[PDB]
């Protein structure tokens, strides 16, 4: 309190990181701590800085408990009748009140807290400095080899840390060397704020690809997806604003000046130049670059398709590993399945003969002619209200009796499609140690009522993980309905 | 460093650094102490041992 306490806490290249009065009581809580570990008694102690003036004064606290020993750890009202019990019983609010300390021979305890003091002051300071900003998204540098970690510096003296999945498969870095990578969970850490750097997602790639783009970031035309995965499937594209811009050639720069852009540190793969655009049939055979535009296929009601391609390409257009699923899964808008040439033919003989055999009788017609319509129209025999007389009643000849198929759900829908929900009239009925067994939706009961098991007495044997495979249940949630039965009856003393 | 100046123009040690050169007692000797003598001519004040 000398008028110069000022001049310290105001560095103010670095200490100025809180305020004045803020940064002046961050050493004075460490300088008040050394002082009480040199006082005789543990009592806390609250020392205040001014930031006018440097005044450390102190107004220790009396750490009240309900505890009746050690009244200067603990101050107490019941026990202290004589005091009329100014307080509650255990209020630890300041109460108490210290002078001065000079401590010349704790001298080396007070460096030592002032040492603790400027750690934590540099911590908040990074953590203000990158936290506030997500870390720091931009391209940098590290100077730590470490093991399956890596150490990024950044802007305002920042380090980052690097996840397990933040390097390549076999990417590797050493002191000097630096390993690019995003950093958007900036987690709190002793001494600097530890962010955790992660390129493991489409976002290694996703804006990386616009800097060298000629179209996507040049008002011309808009970024749809660009998909980035570890080894698998690394597909960038760009979706041309109908003005004939380049979809793969902005998406790789100039003639691939942003394919290898994003294969250095962003997961090691090399980003593929796929094509996007708006059309129904473009959407994925210009998108599962690179290969050739062989299906041609969309759903009605979901964004689902179909894979067929040639057989020179079957890893590069779908891929069976994933080699390319990224490229048809989020750069194309529609969801279709990797397979080989095989799909564009095998997919017209099941289904156009599922919704026929089965109406065989329901249509109030011979079996002559129910295959006739689906083989002259494969799925035009099915649901048969919903679509006009364009596209399900074009047909010459009985063209009045076509709207049976139609009309004979208006009434009767409990004759044909009751089959559906009446499997528990006479077998597989429901039961009352598995149907239903709490612990899970309303919807846990199809485990019981499709597999014909009258009781969960015939399952009580299995594990956890017993009927994994199955669609009804996760992996652990199979076992958990005969666990709760054994436990229902190993100790039901109490009802 | 801006540690010195924050202890030395706050808290006061303005000596500032420290060099420990005590006399330390000779390895592997146990013992007592039986007198002590200080030797001081008129230039500094004597403490309060003295």
């Amino acid at each position: 309190m000398n008028k110069e306490i000022l001049a310290v806490v105001e560095a103010v290249s670095n200490e100025k990181a809180l305020p004045r009065e803020k940064i002046f009581e961050a050493l004075e809580s460490a300088l008040a701590t050394a002082t009480k570990k040199k006082y005789e008694q543990e009592i806390d102690v609250r020392v205040q800085i001014d930031r006018k003036s440097g005044d450390f004064d102190t107004f220790r606290r009396w750490l009240v408990v309900d505890e009746v020993t050690q009244p200067t750890k603990e101050i107490t009202l019941e026990a202290a009748r004589y005091e009329d019990e100014s307080l509650n019983l255990g209020d630890y609010v300041e109460d108490q009140i210290e002078s001065v300390t000079f401590d010349r021979i704790t001298t080396q305890t007070a460096k030592q807290v002032i040492v603790q003091k400027v750690r934590e002051a540099e911590r908040a300071m990074v953590v203000d400095q990158f936290r506030e900003h997500e870390g720091e998204i931009i391209t940098g540098v590290v100077k730590k080899v470490n093991r399956d970690n890596i150490s990024l510096d950044l802007g305002n003296n920042a380090e980052a840390v690097i996840l397990r999945e933040d390097m390549l498969p076999r990417e590797n870095f050493r002191p000097g060397d630096r390993v690019r990578g995003v950093l958007y969970s900036v987690r709190p850490e002793a001494r600097g704020a530890q962010l955790f750097v992660t390129r493991s997602k489409p976002e290694m790639l996703i804006e990386l690809f616009r800097i060298e783009v000629p179209e996507i970031g040049e008002e011309v035309i808009e970024i749809k997806a660009a998909a980035r995965d570890p080894g698998s499937r690394a597909k960038i594209a760009v979706k041309t604003n109908d003005k004939r811009i380049d979809p793969v050639g902005a998406c790789v720069g100039m003639r691939g000046a942003r394919v290898q852009a994003v294969s250095t540190e962003l997961g090691g793969e090399r980003i593929d130049i796929v094509l996007w655009d708006d059309n129904p049939a473009q959407f994925v055979i210009n998108a599962m670059a690179p290969a050739d535009v062989a299906s041609i296929v969309v759903d009605e009601d979901k964004h689902t398709m179909d894979i067929a391609v040639e057989a020179g390409n079957l890893a590069q257009a779908i891929g069976r590993n994933g080699q390319n699923v990224r490229l048809a899964s989020q750069l194309s808008g529609w969801e279709l399945n990797v397979m080989t040439v095989d799909d564009l033919q095998a997919k017209h003989q099941a289904e156009a003969h599922a919704a026929i055999d089965t109406f065989t009788k329901y249509l109030d017609i011979d079996e002559d002619f129910a295959t006739v319509l689906v083989e002259e129209g494969f799925s035009t025999l099915e649901e048969l209200a919903y679509v006009p007389m364009k596209e399900l009643l074009e047909i010459e000849g009985l063209d009045e009796p076509t709207v049976e198929a139609l009309r004979e759900r208006a009434k009767n829908a409990l004759a044909t499609i009751a089959q559906a929900q009446e499997e528990s009239l006479g077998d597989n009925k429901p039961a009352d140690d598995l149907l239903n067994l709490e612990g899970v939706d309303r919807d846990l009961a199809f485990k019981l009522a499709a597999r014909g098991v009258c009781t969960l007495e015939d399952l009580a044997e299995q594990g956890i993980d017993d009927l994994a495979d199955i669609e009804g249940l996760t992996d652990e949630k199979a076992g958990a309905l005969i666990m709760a039965a054994r436990n229902i009856c190993w100790f039901g003393d109490e009802a | 460093t801006p540690e010195e100046k924050l202890l030395r123009a706050i808290f006061g040690e303005k000596a500032s650094d420290v060099k420990d050169s005590s006399l330390r007692v000779p390895n592997g000797v146990s013992g007592t102490v039986i007198d002590v003598q200080v030797f001081t001519r008129d230039g500094v004040e004597k403490d309060k041992r003295a």
